[PDB]
RNA sequence: AUGAUGUCAUACUUAUCCUGUCCCUUUU
RNA sequence: AAGUGUAGUAUCUGUUCUUAUCAGUUUAAUAUCUGAU
């Protein structure tokens, strides 16, 4: 899947101000739509 | 009344071997296969071979007066429907050595011609496998024919 | 094979009629040639050009390649045998899911990726249905909501163009057929007067549906093309129909033999009485009478007691029938008069009389399958006929179905066994005569081991079986059953039991013998000892033997319990589940018999394996142990609650269906009955673990959940069980969520209100939606369940049902309409019309709206506020907006009239208020004004 | 319309317009069929019938412009047999 | 109804063979003691020797009987077969039931019941 | 329905028999669709009840085992006194279901 | 008799049977007329309200019942 | 001997707009004769095409052996034609005349 | 500074719903 | 770091009408839509 929605763009935006960015599974517990594996993926791709 | 005959009716056979508008008789037996030999006929008519055999590939071989029933027609008055064809099979052969082998081969057998065929002034009678080898001069009839092949 | 022929079928008065005529005058002369003496025939340029559509163009490029392929019939047989960048197009438009190679073909249009070009605009805005057919739920969901609004922009002509061959896919799936008769039933919804030129096109791909094995998909195959004749008119699909009759193919008979019984049954009988009545008295060939025949049998069948007014009628359609020439006209007529029969109840004897004489006539000459067809007319005759006629007509039937007894035809035998159960059970019946008569040849030539493995031929000979045993006695099919109680055959067991439990339940087992009992015991215990197939029948068996032997069966019950236990020692789920069915079946006749010892055993063993981690098994354990219980008193139960309820209380996390349905069961019967083993922080860790027992996929398992919370709560208390309700944080808004809100409602039904009310209240000032519609939904269910107890609550639950009509949300105020009605519906006489009022004053605004559910919500409660309110009010509420301008707002208005009129008729005599009298009309009712 | 007049086929016979009514079919349907003929003359069965729904199941079996023709020959040919004393037209005494 | 009893003998079978049915009650209970099968169905223009030498292949057939007519010739499609052994029956009613032979397939059945001339049907 | 908003009841005329309800519908009213409060019993229409269509459930359509009642809020809002409310339609519900 | 208008049900639709149920488009002189054909069933109905109805005039209670129904048919006026 | 899926028309799709017939006659060729070749004039129809040989032998033995084929640069799928299913277009008119010859001819 | 539009996500309600069958198609 | 399906509703993101008029459909009226300058 993975179809990178703008909300979850400002989650994971919001996640790795907060949380950080080597916390993939402390953002993944708060999408419950991709894995960490993609959280990552997609924070490296666009949300970097 | 009745007739009772308790005989062998055509009807079974009929089923057993139907051509696509015809009845298909001289089946082949089952320990036949398609052969690899480098050998192909060259039907020269009048010592002239336009065009070329190689029956290796088909199985099936129908040369007859028979547009709709064969595979095609052939340009032989001389000849009648089904009266002789030729099938490569399988036969279990003596090499020179003799290292039996189930070897590719012609199996010569008559198809009840209605008058009969000659090769080489010679003709060919059924249940028989005659001695069926290469540089052979044949003929694709009943009556007679004066085109041959190699 | 024969379905077939469906594959052979092509898309699309006088015409037709001409081109049948070419059809026959095309198929007589084929074998005529034959006997003077394909699809792969001659084609020609016509045949060519109207073989594929347009898009196309016939193009020999050289003037050689046409005389090289000529040849080419030679060209197989001489020369035969001789010497001798990384492009794709998927298609994909923005996702589109993945179209199988079959279906490419259908969806090739849109494989090109060209846009931007009318027509093509629409024909490619149809390949929605590559979406609805393939792909995911949703897609599929929006596939359809698209379908169902741009009906009419799409057209039907394309639409239907485009459904017809996704039906006819050779590949086509069950999901997909069933797809696509849903779009087509949804497109038939919205377009009416358009589907009568596609009538015929979707018809020939609709028969096949009715003509199938699924009884489902039968069904919507005969709901489909119902709703295609009420759409159109009948005489358009009797015109659609009519060439249909004289069709060469026979599946095509049948199809339009069920397509005239859909349409009759759709426009009515007499709608389609006269063109029945002509395709009756056709004398063109034996086949259209066959059609007609088979017509009028189908439409009997699926009409049922439709048929008896027009019975008569449809015996003028039949009566010319039975003197049919041709055997198969004859037996389709025999058939027809059959149906008409036996769908019929007792009635219009009259009506068949003139039937009556020719076909015992034809018993006279009766020989072969007519013999059986005429048998089988006079069996459903035999009952409509009266006693003095009766006496003969089954004195001369017995003998000659007798002599049929032996008919190695299977038709003949179920004509045979239809024939038996039909006389058997008439009054004119001799009981010792049949007995020595009809009893041993049906125990030998009827009962065979071979009947019994057919499905028609089971139910038959079980009828049978049972209409014997009910007319000449009991004891005889029990002392011929018996025998075949060790058969063999776990098929021929299972119909021996079966005959057994309905001849004891029918006639009662008082009439078994001593001996016939020790039979029936062994044979019972032989059948439980072979069970593998898993079904009720040995179950449901044991059961009705148990409940029929009494007392009687205390000597039977050591052995049974002897093979309870070793069953239970046996294999789990093969021996153990069939013995605690048993076990749980029996407890009533254990407990009954003064099985005390027996029963403490019991419970032993089912304490000791109540431990199995079988589900199966675990279950039928905590069934036999609720049984138990139910029969064995609390405290006289061996096995105590004490251990009891601690032990099922983690049992709850079983995850299975029937462990979870049965574990629910005990613990809602020990909280019900008992209510005292139960320690208070036992009770509060019973609710707690139950909470989450309603996340269950099932709906009984939720309402004894409710039921079990219920019971709880009037054990321990309110304040706790409705301290663990109200932290209900609602994750999901299904899945019995308001079910909290339920039992909410059961603690406050089985406690007091006065407790359950401002706690809720209190609950409601959260700021979550979910939790506010949540305590909406607790409320109304509350007021609907106490109904006479809120009387004193109106006062008290007016001003928050006011607060929340505000409609910040649409699921507030649906909430708030249904709380408004359950509350008029319970404050009916209470006297609560103050309260009525005030709520009216904010549920009025709620008129105008779109929302299904809350329209439906609104309207349920403008009925109860009639009910309560009464109807003066409501008149008086909705008096403004009969003769309003607008079209949405009349509409509105004319809804909450008419509703309001359903009801009350005769109040809207008083609240019709004094409208003047106009010029050309006197409307002021007068005589209201007499003063007396 | 012509058939908007009531009518009563009681009061007439059925013989005399079943050859007739055979011939407009043979001319408008062309071809011979025996269902259109049975129903035309199960159409008039009844003993107060009606010409709505007669020209309806004649618009569905012919095309429409020789339904209204088979109506216009059908309806007055009835009426005249319905008002003369003996029961039928001028045409069945021509011949 | 005349080409379903092939359809219906097939089902059987296939039910026994689905249903775990034994080789005790595979059918064949009451077809016991009389190996007499009878054939239906079959074109007016079959031969006896011909169905002979056709049912011959699952054994040799004891005595066969096909229904000869009074003056029609012999042509009704009915025949009775009591073959060699009853497991040449079985063997012909489980493989040779329904087969396809001269175009219009028949029926066979295993009745054991007697001699009867006219009890088959068209 | 409230679960089945695409059914159609028969509205037929009501006659002298007692109708069943299935057993997975134990309980569940004919019309009202609640669970509690109960009033007066279902009637059958003649035809809806003749043979196959005998035994059948009201709103399952199943076989069926205990006897149905009308809800007590469809019987004092008049609602009781209606057709026959057998459920003749089978649509947008266990169509597909059969196919998971 | 080229009309083209046939009137029964197009895709079985609301399709108010009942007998003064109501509609959209209903005209004031259908509303008047339905509302008095139900005051007039009505007064046929109440046995007490017949009472008083007809204890005004002289006539008796079949005097008032054929009254009554005779002014069933046009009570308003012909439309 | 085989299934009633198979039948004398194929469909030829993924090919180029100025695909070379020649060859492609002389590919369907070695099969059997070519009762007739419709090519796509069309833009949807550009690049593909249809194509019925005069039996169902030598087409299905065309379609096993020349399922995916290789080409200059692409490789056209070839499938068995679908049903019909659009014949309004076209009428049976013209056959009154077709069953008078036949009749006439044999004399039956 | 309310709105119309509609691919594509999201919350909600209907006490929505998982053993449902060919017990009925036996047409040639 | 788990839910299945059946119907419907809303709030989010992206786009569009300074076209002057006439006639009609439709609308409570606008609006939209359909033809001409």
């Amino acid at each position: 899947g993975g179809v990178w929605r703008n909300t979850e763009d400002e989650i994971l935006k919001a996640a790795v101000m907060k949380y950080g960015k080597n916390q993939w599974s402390r953002i993944a517990s708060l999408l419950h739509r991709k894995s960490a594996k993609q959280c990552k993926a997609r924070w490296y791709e666009w949300l970097d | 009344k009745e007739k009772p005959s308790f005989e062998l009716s055509g009807a079974l056979l009929e089923d057993t071997n139907t051509f696509r508008g015809v009845v298909i008789k001289y089946s082949e037996p089952p320990e036949a296969r398609i052969p690899k030999k480098r050998w192909r006929l060259y039907p020269f008519k009048n010592d002239e071979v336009l065009p070329v055999m190689y029956i290796h590939r088909q199985s099936a071989y129908l040369l007859g007066r028979h547009r709709r029933i064969a595979d095609i027609p052939i340009d032989h008055p001389s000849c009648s429907k089904q009266h002789a064809v030729f099938q490569y099979r399988l036969v279990e052969y003596t090499r020179a050595d003799g290292t039996v082998g189930r070897r590719v081969k012609p199996y010569i057998i008559d198809l009840g011609s209605g008058n009969g065929t000659f090769l080489n002034n010679k003709r060919i009678e059924p249940q028989r496998y005659y001695e069926l080898k290469e540089k052979d001069v044949l003929k694709f009839g009943f009556s007679s024919r004066e085109y041959v092949l190699l | 094979e024969y379905k077939k022929h469906r594959r052979t079928m092509i898309i699309s008065a006088e015409t037709p009629r001409t081109d049948r005529g070419g059809d026959s005058i095309g198929e007589t002369p084929t074998p005529g040639a034959s006997k003077r003496k394909e699809r792969n025939r001659p084609l020609s340029d016509e045949e060519l050009d109207a073989m594929f559509p347009e898009g196309y163009k016939v193009l020999p490029p050289p003037a050689g390649y046409v005389p090289i392929r000529t040849p080419a019939r030679k060209l197989t047989a001489t020369p035969t045998p001789l010497g001798g960048m990384k492009s794709v197009n998927d298609q994909p438009s923005g996702n589109l899911p993945f179209l199988k190679p079959d279906d490419i073909q259908y969806f090739d249009k849109l494989l090109v990726d060209v846009d931007e070009s009318e027509e093509q605009k629409e024909r490619k805005i149809m390949k929605l249905l590559l979406k609805i057919k393939n792909g995911t739920p949703p897609m599929r969901k929006a596939a359809l909501r698209q379908i169902t609004d741009k009906a009419r922009e799409f057209g039907a002509g394309p639409l239907f163009n485009q459904i017809l061959p996704l039906l006819m896919s050779p590949t086509l799936e069950d999901q997909e057929r069933h797809l696509l008769v849903k779009v087509i039933d949804r497109i038939l919804y919205k377009l009416d007067d358009l589907v009568r030129p596609y009538v015929h096109k979707i018809l020939v791909v609709i028969e096949p549906l009715l003509i199938d094995e699924d009884y489902y998909a039968r069904v919507e195959g005969r709901e489909i093309i119902s709703n295609l004749a009420k759409a159109a008119g009948l005489a358009t699909m009797i015109s659609t129909m009519r060439p249909d009759i004289d069709n060469m193919d026979e599946y095509v008979r049948n199809t339009t033999a069920r397509a005239f019984a859909v349409v009759a049954s759709a426009l009515g009988i007499p709608s389609l009485l006269p063109f029945l009545k002509a395709v009756c008295k056709s004398k063109k060939s034996w086949q259209a009478r066959h059609t007609g025949i088979k017509i009028v049998q189908q439409i009997a069948i699926l009409m049922g007691c439709a048929i008896l007014p027009h019975l008569r009628s449809l015996v003028e359609i039949i009566e010319h029938g039975l003197v049919d020439e041709q055997q198969k006209v004859r037996t389709i007529s025999a058939l027809a008069i059959a149906a008409l029969a036996e769908a019929a109840t007792p009635y219009g004897i009259e009506s068949f009389d003139s039937v009556l004489k020719p076909l015992w006539k034809g018993i006279r000459q009766h020989r072969g399958k007519g013999l059986a067809a005429f048998l089988k007319a006079i069996g459903y005759l035999i009952p409509l006929m009266d006693a003095e006629y009766a006496n003969y007509y089954t004195r001369e039937v017995m003998l000659i179905l007798i002599r049929e007894f032996q008919s190695p035809d299977e038709e003949m035998k179920k004509i045979v066994l239809k024939v038996v159960k039909q006389c058997c059970g008439t009054d004119g019946v001799e009981a010792n005569y049949i007995k020595t008569e009809i009893l041993p040849p049906f125990f030998k030539h009827f009962w065979q081991h071979r009947m019994a493995l057919d499905r028609r031929n089971y139910r038959q000979l079980v009828d049978t079986t049972v209409e014997l045993a009910n007319k000449v006695g009991a004891a005889e099919i029990i002392s011929r059953i018996v025998d075949d109680l060790k058969d063999e055959a776990e098929q021929y067991r299972k119909m021996v039991m079966e005959t057994i439990e309905k001849i004891m339940g029918n006639l009662g087992a008082a009439d078994i013998d001593h001996k016939l009992e020790e039979q029936l015991i062994d044979g019972i215990l032989y059948a439980f000892q072979e069970q593998t197939t898993e079904d009720s029948v040995m179950l449901n068996g044991f059961g009705t033997v148990v409940n029929a032997l009494g007392k009687r069966v205390k000597p039977y019950l050591p052995q049974i319990c002897g093979t309870v236990l070793w069953r239970l020692n046996n294999k789990s789920a093969k021996v153990r589940q069939q013995a605690a069915d048993l076990i749980s079946r029996t407890a009533v006749v254990m407990k009954t018999c003064q099985e005390e010892k027996l029963m403490g055993h019991l419970g032993v063993v089912l304490y000791e394996y109540l431990g199995e981690e079988y589900p199966e098994v675990l279950g039928s354990i905590l069934g036999a142990l609720k049984a138990i219980v139910n029969v064995i008193g609390m405290h006289k139960m061996t096995p105590p609650i004490k251990d009891l309820l601690p032990r099922l209380t983690p049992i709850l996390k079983n995850r299975h269906e029937k462990v979870q349905e049965n574990c629910i069961d005990l613990v809602g019967r020990i909280a019900d009955r008992g209510a005292e083993y139960v320690s208070a922080r036992e009770w509060m860790r019973i609710c707690f673990e139950l909470l989450e027992l309603l996340k269950a996929h099932k709906k009984a398992i939720r309402r004894a959940t409710v039921n079990t919370f219920g019971y709880i709560a009037k054990a321990i208390g309110p304040h706790d069980v409705l301290a663990t309700l109200l932290n209900n944080l609602k994750v999901q808004e299904r899945q019995n969520r308001v079910c909290t809100t339920v039992a909410i409602a059961i603690v406050a039904e089985t406690c007091s209100p006065f407790t359950v009310l401002p706690a809720l209240m209190n609950e409601y000032r959260v700021p979550e939606l979910n939790v506010q519609n949540g305590v909406l939904k607790s409320l109304s269910f509350l007021f609907e369940y106490i109904g006479e107890m809120g009387k004193d609550y109106i006062y008290a639950v007016t001003p928050l049902l006011e607060d929340a009509l505000m409609d910040r949300d649409l699921v507030h105020r649906q909430t708030a309409s249904a709380v408004v009605q359950h509350m008029s519906l319970g404050v009916y006489g209470f006297g609560c019309e103050d309260s009525l009022n005030h709520l009216l004053n904010y549920v009025w605004p709620n008129v105008f709206e779109t929302s299904p559910h809350v329209i439906q919500a609104v309207m349920g409660a403008l009925e109860g506020l009639r009910v309560a309110i009464g109807p003066c009010r409501m008149l008086q509420y909705c008096l403004q907006g009969l003769f309003h301008p607008a079209r949405k707002v009349r509409d509105v208005y004319w809804k909450i009239y008419n509703s309001i009129y359903i009801g009350s008729q005769d109040a809207l005599i008083a609240h019709y208020p004094r409208i003047y009298n106009d010029d050309k009309n006197t409307y002021i009712r007068y005589e209201l004004d007499y003063i007396l | 319309e012509c058939l908007e007049k009531k009518v009563d086929m009681s009061k007439v016979n059925l013989e005399v317009i079943k050859p007739w009514i055979t011939k407009r079919v043979t001319e408008i349907l062309g071809f011979e069929d025996d269902v259109v003929i049975e129903f035309i003359f199960n159409q008039l069965e009844v003993k107060n019938p009606d010409s709505k729904m007669m020209q309806i199941n004649l618009t569905g079996f012919l095309n429409g412009k020789n339904a209204r023709e088979f109506m216009g020959e059908l309806w007055p040919l009835l009426l005249s047999a319905q008002e003369n004393i003996a029961g039928i037209p001028s045409a069945f005494l021509e011949l | 109804n005349p080409l379903t009893k092939v359809k219906l003998i097939n089902e059987l079978n296939e039910r026994e063979v689905q249903l775990g049915v034994a080789d005790k009650v595979s059918w064949h209970s009451e077809y016991k003691d009389s190996a007499w099968i009878f054939l239906g169905g079959l074109p007016y223009e079959l031969t006896e020797g011909d169905i002979i030498c056709v049912f011959s292949q699952y054994g040799e057939i004891v005595n066969i009987n096909l229904v000869r007519d009074k003056k029609t010739g012999k042509s009704k499609g009915f025949c009775f077969l009591c073959y060699e052994d009853q497991r040449s029956t079985i063997l012909a009613v489980d493989n040779f039931n329904g087969i396809k032979i001269k175009g219009r397939t028949i029926r066979v059945d295993h009745v054991s019941n007697y001699r009867a001339p006219k009890d088959s049907e068209e | 329905a409230k679960h089945h908003p695409d059914l159609i009841f028969c509205r037929k005329q009501a006659g002298v028999a007692i109708g069943r309800l299935c057993e997975k519908c134990d309980g569940k009213c004919v019309i009202c669709d609640s669970y509690v409060r109960p009033c007066t019993l279902v009637r059958i229409c003649d035809e809806c009840n003749y043979g196959s269509y005998q035994g059948r459930c009201v709103i399952c359509g199943g076989p069926g085992v205990s006897d149905a009642y009308y809800c007590k809020e469809c019987t004092i809002q008049e609602k009781d006194r209606d057709g026959c409310p057998k459920i003749v339609n089978l649509g947008s519900s266990k169509t597909d279901l059969f196919y998971e | 008799m080229t009309d083209r208008y046939t009137i029964h049900s197009q895709l079985e639709h609301l399709q108010s049977k009942y007998i003064g149920t109501g509609h959209a488009d209903t005209t004031k002189w259908e509303w008047l007329v339905n509302q008095h054909r139900d005051s007039y069933c009505s007064y046929m109905g109440h046995f007490d309200l017949l009472n008083y109805f007809a204890i005004a005039e002289n006539e008796s209670k079949a005097r008032v019942r054929f009254n009554l129904m005779e002014k069933m048919l046009q009570p308003c006026g012909p439309p | 001997r085989l299934p009633p899926e198979v039948n004398r028309i194929l469909y030829i799709r993924n090919l180029p707009y100025k695909i070379t017939a020649e060859e492609m006659y002389d590919i369907f060729g070695k099969y059997g004769p070519i009762r007739q070749i419709r090519v796509g004039n069309t833009p949807e129809t550009r690049g593909t095409a249809y194509v019925v040989y005069e039996d169902i032998f030598d087409a299905k033995n065309a379609c096993d052996h020349l399922s995916g084929f290789n080409v200059c640069n692409r490789y056209l799928v070839v499938l068995y034609y679908n049903a019909n299913r659009a014949f309004q277009k076209m009428d049976t008119k013209k056959k009154e005349e077709q069953l008078k010859l036949l009749k006439e001819k044999y004399g039956i």
